[PDB]
């Protein structure tokens, strides 16, 4: 009976395995310097006697939340954020954010008290609203800057809220690096993982 | 040829355990104040600790000299990936356990066969008791000897995060400990606590008597609660860092409950299967001596 | 709707995009408008972030919810089970071409 | 401008000591620190 | 117990039956990780039958 | 175990070299590009450094 030599089949494996690693090597690197964070267009409502360009009462739509925040909140296994609803305690937001790791709370129905409304200013917990027709029907207030007749609207980041030591590259030295490039598309980044090949 | 006045080598400035953080260098006591914790409702109760087995392994004949000290730390708090270490020259210790031996244990962390010229070493009489307890760490991976890598950890969490109001009853609520951080954090304390001269501590535990043991345990219950914290993040299930406005917190999942694989991966220090048996053999051996 | 939320759902995938603007560069130069007020649609804004593009992500959501309608239609006789699987190789390929 | 400037004007003046704007080498470009077991490059004790 | 699900939850007097037999014979293997709880507690009674009629 | 995180598909040792390299790329002496230039006329000369 003939018994085949182990060396000739063992050599084939370490060859097909070595080719695979250096194949996708440049592809995964650019997807690391990027992937830091992006998008999520939110507006911050400047409350008070206009002594701020950024107050802290920010909110986004339930629509924007369903395509950016929801998918990532399932990669990291967490209980979903509690609903503010109305007449909720100014520590229920705190009790949620504890086990959520990210500042976020869902919707508003019956106008909340001016005890929980203050809380949202410093902690930056953003409230996702299903509607956007009007917003100051759902807050009880001392009446300053509230009247919907403006709010400085800008953009947020996945780089700030949602930090994970892995999967979201969070180094501010590279955050400084990332804030220089001339706004990449899908074709600009494609030719980037192409010139790095040859 | 240093000697101890019963103050012990820890009552000395020759070697002192200091963490570096905050832009300057600080003592362990100052650090721990930052560790604030809450409760998550899974009762972590103190079990009993089974006594070790007297049989000492044999230091198989070895020419040259190994850095016995190196490995003790290079396994516990070793940061850089450490491969299998269940094997090794890890029991040359027992060659100091017998009465009249010439083999001496220097400073820095070596074990000489014959005392050589120009090398300062611990006192030959008080290094004997240290061996009749720690040379027993040689058989750490021998089947039917290894400790249990689950229950000791309950003992560990009641130490660095247990308010006395709790330990006096033997039961406490599982905690989730978060302090404020900087950049590398958890990995930086490891690269730091590694070079500490651990032998300068352990020798004192087995010698210093009730007079200077009650006083020793009071000034050093913190150098212990430091090399016990790092050794703990090598176990915890998660390391996710919460975000304030500009501040960053290093929430640690479940200190005091032992899982099987590191939360760090990349963020913190990591253990291995061969090391899980080792940490249980150390943690078990040391607690009886301490407590 | 009363008892067919199942239809009043996909019956929202036709929603208008972008914003409506009051054109001023025509009314400021006094061009004759048959409407009392000059208005128009855009009809889909432009890029706002660095690498987001919400218009491409809106279409991605349509493809996601429109896939379930195809991946639920209980058919019989097998030939539709053949095309019921090989339609996602068109349903997903097309969404990648869109981005 | 001029951030990468270790030192300058390596000539001694006609009659006076230091020739105006003259920079001496940094006290760190000249320090060999021993390596730790895990750690790799650290400076001298200084005290 | 949902989040834990690794220790068997004996109920005081349930635990003692092992303690009464472990001393009756040394050298016998048991599941090491154990939790003892006294809080059950008590409540309402209910009623039912699975017969005919 | 391996299917928990991706590590950006990079190697374990090669991910640690990135940490040391991310210090070189941000050092005060390597950044040699400058922004902003004020135009003014004062014709009077010493060469100086800056």
């Amino acid at each position: 009976i003939v018994y085949p030599d182990p060396s000739t089949t063992l050599s084939q494996s370490l060859s097909v395995a070595q080719v695979l690693s250096k194949l996708t090597l440049p592809d995964a690197f650019i997807n690391m310097i990027l992937s830091g964070g992006d998008s999520v267009v939110m507006r911050t409502y400047q409350t008070e006697a206009d002594d701020d360009l950024d107050e802290g009462i920010r909110m986004t739509t339930y629509d924007q939340y369903l395509s950016h925040i929801r998918e990532r909140l399932h990669i990291t296994n967490v209980p979903d954020p509690i609903y503010i609803t109305g007449a909720s305690t100014p520590d229920q937001i705190a009790a949620s954010v504890q086990a959520t790791h990210v500042a976020v709370v869902l919707y508003q129905s019956g106008v909340i008290n001016g005890s929980a409304s203050t809380y949202l200013r410093e902690n930056e917990v953003l409230v996702v609203m299903p509607d956007y027709y009007d917003v100051v029907s759902r807050f009880a207030n001392a009446n300053l800057q509230m009247n919907n007749n403006r709010y400085h609207e800008s953009v947020l980041e996945i780089a700030d809220i949602f930090d994970q030591a892995d999967f979201i590259q969070t180094s501010d030295a590279v955050r400084q690096l990332r804030a220089l490039m001339p706004t990449l598309s899908t074709s600009q980044i494609r030719h980037a993982i192409e010139r790095i090949a040859q | 040829m240093l000697q101890q006045p019963t103050g012990g080598y820890t009552t000395l400035e020759q070697f002192a355990f200091t963490i570096r953080n905050d832009g300057t260098n600080a003592t362990p006591t100052q650090f721990l104040q930052l560790l604030s914790y809450e409760a998550t409702e899974n009762e972590l109760v103190k079990k009993t600790i089974p006594t070790p087995e007297t049989h000492l392994p044999s230091a198989r004949n070895v020419p040259g000299n190994v850095y016995i000290e190196d490995a003790i730390t290079q396994a516990l708090f070793g940061i850089s990936a450490q491969n299998v270490n269940a094997h090794g020259y890890f029991s040359r210790l027992s060659a100091l356990a017998l009465p009249n031996t010439s083999a001496r244990l220097g400073l820095d962390g070596v074990i000489y066969n014959s005392e050589t010229i120009n090398i300062p070493f611990y006192d030959p009489a008080a290094v004997a008791n240290f061996a009749a307890t720690y040379a027993k760490l040689g058989n750490a991976s021998t089947p039917r000897y290894r400790a249990d890598m689950i229950d000791i950890y309950a003992h560990v969490g009641l130490e660095l995060a247990g308010t006395d109001a709790e330990r006096a009853a033997g039961v406490m609520p599982v905690k989730r400990a978060k302090f404020d951080s900087w950049e590398g954090s958890l990995i930086s304390l490891s690269r730091d606590v590694v070079n500490w001269k651990i032998l300068a501590f352990l020798i004192d535990l087995c010698s210093l008597e009730g007079e200077a043991l009650r006083a020793f345990k009071t000034r050093n219950r913190d150098v212990f609660r430091m090399m016990l914290f790092i050794m703990s993040t090598a176990v915890a299930a998660n390391v996710v860092n919460r975000k304030v406005t500009k501040r960053v917190d290093r929430v640690l999942e479940y200190i005091g409950v032992n899982s099987m694989r590191t939360a760090g991966r990349t963020a913190t220090i990591t253990y291995d299967l061969s090391r899980h048996e080792f940490a249980a053999k150390f943690l078990q051996l040391t607690f009886t001596r301490w407590n | 709707l009363a008892g067919a939320n199942t239809i009043i759902a996909i019956m929202r995938l036709f929603t208008p995009q972008g914003f409506l603007r009051t054109d001023d560069l025509a009314i400021a130069a006094n061009f004759p408008r048959a409407s009392r007020n000059p208005q128009t649609y855009i009809p889909y804004t432009n890029q706002r972030g660095t690498v987001t593009n919400e218009f491409a992500s809106r279409f991605r959501t349509i493809v996601a919810t429109l896939a379930n309608v195809v991946n639920e239609r209980a058919v019989q006789d097998d030939m539709q089970k053949a095309t019921r699987s090989c339609t996602k190789q068109w349903l997903r390929h097309l969404e990648t071409q869109f981005d | 401008i001029s951030v990468a400037r270790s030192m300058r004007a390596i000539v001694n003046h006609n009659e006076v000591d230091r020739p105006r704007g003259a920079v001496a080498p940094s006290s760190y470009e000249m320090d060999t620190g021993t390596l730790s077991r895990n750690g790799d490059l650290l400076y001298s004790p200084v005290a | 117990m949902y989040n834990d699900s690794r220790t068997l939850y004996m109920t005081q007097r349930h635990q003692e039956l092992l303690l009464a037999q472990i001393t009756a014979d040394p050298n016998i293997l048991l599941y090491p990780y154990t939790y003892i709880f006294t809080t059950i507690p008590t409540s309402m009674n209910y009623i039912s039958n699975t017969g005919q009629g | 175990e391996a299917f928990r995180w991706s590590r950006y598909f990079l190697d374990e040792l090669r991910l640690r070299r990135l940490s040391v390299g991310l210090r070189l790329i941000t050092n005060p002496r390597i950044a040699r590009r400058f922004d902003g230039v004020r135009i003014m006329y004062l014709t009077d000369d010493d060469p100086d450094p800056d």
